[PDB]
């Protein structure tokens, strides 16, 4: 199981930011986990982007 | 009813308005479909998701 | 979460380290070696995953939930981090407790504060400079104030990085105006070091 981030490593202020993950010997399809970001802002503490999954329920 | 004043005769009821009613299976399931050949598949029940 | 901001250990001792707020089960410890990314090392309380030694243990008591490290080695010099599940479906981490395995011996920080320059001043920019370093551990939390009363703003503090002699080092930036510069006389840099705090000052 690896996961390889992708995107501009340099963006504008103001602008959108877009990254895209690739993973690799796993199925974003499993149920098993939740598929999401954790951002680190340099020299500081882990904080909670977030995380979705589209294995749903009747509502 | 059949015979009302009798208790042993059910009484058969008819609504005027419908009333909606909702049953479901909170259970997210799956099937194994397991073969017990030669041609025969069984669908079991596998884990609740 | 609150985790304590440094931890230290001679090898083969045994660590404990703390973190608060966890009212639920949750909770879980991670381990990021400086310039790499981050690798759990504990989920579900005490239960460890997949090739991790059996000296990591996890701990929960009341509200208070811990991390326990024993025949410390030089592969376990890291930020520790730990996080849990709060209310419905967030989750959040800790300021992680950073912990150093390094060769000896302890030392007391020490601190160079540098005034703005006369050149600088010219540009309408007034920067102060704590440079602190040769302490072990290798975290140290900075603090500024003026005259008496501390300053809250323009402050930007990195995480420290060994240096030659295995001694980390650490410094704070503090970016103000020229108006508030020459206004207040004095200025002081404290520099807390496991309890002990270190403190320089400047006036024009
Ligand atoms: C209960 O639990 C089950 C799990 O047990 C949950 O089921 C999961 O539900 C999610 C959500 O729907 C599914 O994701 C969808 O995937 C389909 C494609 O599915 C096929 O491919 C999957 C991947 O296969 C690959 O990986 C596997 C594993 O590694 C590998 O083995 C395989 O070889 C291959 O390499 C398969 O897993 C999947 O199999 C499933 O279905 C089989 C029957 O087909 C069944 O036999 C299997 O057992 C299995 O269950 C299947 O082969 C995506 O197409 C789909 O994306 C659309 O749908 C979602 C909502 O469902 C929507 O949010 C998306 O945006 C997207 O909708 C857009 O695209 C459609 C066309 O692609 C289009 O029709 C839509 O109108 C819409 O298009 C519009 O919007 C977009 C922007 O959104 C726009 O760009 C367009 O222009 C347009 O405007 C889903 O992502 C899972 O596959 C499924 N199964 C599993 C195992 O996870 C279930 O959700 C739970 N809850 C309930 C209530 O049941
Ligand atoms: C659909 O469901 C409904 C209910 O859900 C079913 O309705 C049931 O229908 C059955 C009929 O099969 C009823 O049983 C019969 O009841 C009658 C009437 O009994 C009542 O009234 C009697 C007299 O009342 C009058 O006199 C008094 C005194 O003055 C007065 O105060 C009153 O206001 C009124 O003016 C009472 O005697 C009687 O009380 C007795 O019975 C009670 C019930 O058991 C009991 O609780 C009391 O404590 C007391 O013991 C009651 O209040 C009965 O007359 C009739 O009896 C016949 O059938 C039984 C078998 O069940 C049999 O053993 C008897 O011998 C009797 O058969 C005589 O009459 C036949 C017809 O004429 C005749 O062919 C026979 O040969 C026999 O006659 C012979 O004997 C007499 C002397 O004994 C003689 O003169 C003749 O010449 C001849 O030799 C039944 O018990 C149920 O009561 C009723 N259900 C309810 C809740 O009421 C219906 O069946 C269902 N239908 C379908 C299709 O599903
Ligand atoms: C129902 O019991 C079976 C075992 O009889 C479970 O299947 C095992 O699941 C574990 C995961 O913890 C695997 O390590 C084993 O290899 C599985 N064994 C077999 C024979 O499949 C199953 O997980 C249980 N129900 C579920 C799916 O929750």
């Amino acid at each position: 199981p690896q996961l390889q981030e992708s995107g501009p490593t340099l963006v504008e202020a103001s602008e959108t930011l877009s990254l895209t993950c690739a993973v690799s010997g796993d199925s974003t399809a499993a149920c098993n986990s939740f598929w999401g970001w954790v951002r680190q802002p340099p020299g500081k503490g882990l904080e909670w982007v977030g995380s979705l999954s589209h294995c749903a329920s009747y509502w | 009813s059949e015979n009302i004043t009798n208790n042993a005769k059910n009484i058969l009821v008819q609504f005027n308005t419908p009333v909606q009613i909702n049953c479901t299976r909170p259970n997210n399931n799956t099937r194994k479909s397991i073969r017990i050949g030669p041609g025969q598949a069984f669908y079991a029940t596998g884990d609740i998701i | 979460l609150t985790q304590p901001p440094s931890a230290s250990g001679s090898p083969g001792q045994s660590i404990t380290i703390s973190c608060t707020g966890t009212s639920n089960n949750f909770v879980s410890w991670y381990q990021q070696h400086a310039g790499k990314a981050p690798k759990l090392v504990i989920y579900d309380v005490n239960k460890r995953p997949s090739g991790v030694p059996d000296r990591f243990s996890g701990s929960k008591s009341g509200n208070t939930a811990s991390l326990t490290v024993s025949g410390l080695q030089t592969d376990d010099e890291a930020v520790y981090y730990c996080g849990s599940l709060v209310g419905n479906w967030d989750v959040i981490f800790g300021g992680g407790t950073k912990l150093t395995v390094l060769g000896q011996p302890k030392a007391a920080p020490s601190v160079t504060l540098f005034p703005p320059s006369s050149e600088e001043l010219q540009a309408n920019k007034a920067t102060l400079v704590c440079l602190i370093s040769d302490f072990y551990p290798g975290a140290v939390t900075v603090a500024w104030k003026a005259d008496s009363s501390p300053v809250k703003a323009g402050v930007e503090t990195t995480t420290p990085s060994k240096q030659s002699n295995n001694k980390y080092a650490a410094s704070s930036y503090l970016s103000l105006t020229p108006e508030q510069w020459k206004s207040h006389r004095s200025y002081s840099c404290q520099v807390t070091h496991e309890g002990s705090t270190v403190e320089k000052t400047v006036a024009p």
